[PDB]
């Protein structure tokens, strides 16, 4: 819908650590919440195992905060453009 | 010189690493206060950062496990091994892989021991399992470790990046006090971490609880038998039972504290090694698809 992979995305100018949190997660429908928890670390996914409520320290972390910050920085660096993704797939071909 | 992944400096990380080496009676804990008493430490690991009496006998340096760091990013493993493999049979059981590594490197030169470390698939796998995704993709300043350990009535300072093991140890009265003196000589700060290799606290607490509970059962059985039978006084049995119950309560609280601390170690490890990319991507995509990404983004623009 809105740019999510190019250095010109508005996300590259957005505080992602404050965007993605417990309230924002609560804004999502239950099926979305389940499919999203299926992508969390196994301890937090296990903690959440019909609106799903996340651990108070599931997203408010030290590792998820750094994940958000580095994700924005990688987006700015252009790591997520489809050309770089295909280049990394060529590299993965070279590895295997 | 192949290269391992880079690890963070965390006592819980190192505890889980040693557990993944198959050595299950060891735990690493950080030393905030040097003067606070530590009970039964196998050794110490000193990490330094951002800063500017040698055993030289070729038979003496080979008669002890002084390994030389050949693999570049294996510093935490190297220090932990320099501490553990210089311990004996009485207190701890090393893993099967660690005992095999120890017997395999009995009389080898420091270089050969470092190479044995680097070419042990179990150790490399367990070490790289604790790396963050940042380290993995970076593979395509950190800390410097130094181990302190008592061998035979002498404190040894092992540095994997130095030619000779530093022996400067003797005490008479307890090696913890000698180590405290040596550390106070060279020395809160962020350029220094100090960690102690200690026995698993959970194990000692569980055993103390077992002893307390069996003693409490004995005295309660004798007491209830006496009172049922219905002569002699029973004050002292009741006093014994009261003090036993108090100690059992204290140690149950100790066990609960240690259990939640171990659980915190587990969750920090599970988060530290997780790749949050797909989660962030799908979260942002679902926010956009729901129509609410725009408002939130408008509320959290970085100041410029």
């Amino acid at each position: 819908k809105i740019d999510l992979e190019t250095p010109d995305s508005i996300l590259a100018s957005t505080n992602l650590r404050a965007l993605l949190n417990k309230q924002t997660f609560s804004l999502l429908p239950p099926l979305y919440q389940y499919n999203l928890i299926q992508l969390l670390p196994s301890v937090d996914r296990e903690a959440s195992e019909e609106a799903i409520r996340l651990s108070a320290s599931c997203l408010n972390n030290e590792f998820f905060a750094r994940a958000c910050l580095e994700w924005r920085e990688r987006l700015s660096e252009g790591e997520f453009t489809p050309e770089n993704q295909l280049k990394l797939k060529t590299e993965a071909e070279r590895e295997k | 010189a192949d290269g391992w992944l880079e690890l963070e400096s965390d006592p819980g990380l190192f505890t889980l690493l040693l557990k993944d080496f198959g050595c299950h009676d060891v735990q690493v804990e950080e030393v905030y206060d040097l003067q606070k008493p530590i009970e039964s430490p196998y050794g110490f690991i000193f990490l330094f950062r951002w800063i500017e009496i040698f055993v030289k006998d070729e038979e003496a340096i080979s008669s002890i496990f002084f390994a030389q760091q050949v693999v570049p990013n294996s510093c935490a493993t190297h220090a932990l091994l320099s501490v553990l493999l210089n311990c004996n049979e009485n207190n701890l059981q090393l893993g099967d892989t660690l005992s095999r590594l120890k017997t395999h490197t009995k009389g080898m030169s420091p270089e050969n021991k470092g190479l044995a470390i680097g070419n042990t698939p179990e150790l490399a796998c367990a070490h790289n399992s604790h790396a963050m995704p940042q380290a993995r993709r970076r593979l395509e300043e950190a800390f410097h470790f130094v181990s302190f350990v008592p061998i035979n009535g002498q404190l040894f300072e092992l540095d994997g990046l130095k030619p000779y093991p530093m022996n400067h140890g003797g005490w008479e009265d307890d090696w913890t006090d000698k180590f405290r003196r040596v550390m106070a000589e060279r020395l809160q700060d962020i350029r220094f971490n100090l960690m102690a290799v200690v026995p698993d606290r959970r194990i000692a607490i569980t055993h103390k609880l077992k002893m307390l509970r069996t003693n409490q059962a004995i005295v309660s059985g004798t007491l209830q038998k006496l009172l049922k039978a219905g002569s002699g006084s029973a004050r002292d049995l009741q006093s014994l039972l009261k003090n036993l119950d108090t100690e059992i309560a204290i140690n149950e609280q100790h066990l609960a504290d240690e259990n939640d601390r171990r659980h915190m170690f587990k969750v920090d490890a599970s988060r530290r090694t997780h790749n949050y990319d797909k989660f962030i991507c799908t979260f942002l995509s679902m926010l956009a698809h729901q129509g609410v990404l725009g408002e939130l983004v408008s509320q959290h623009l970085l100041p410029s």
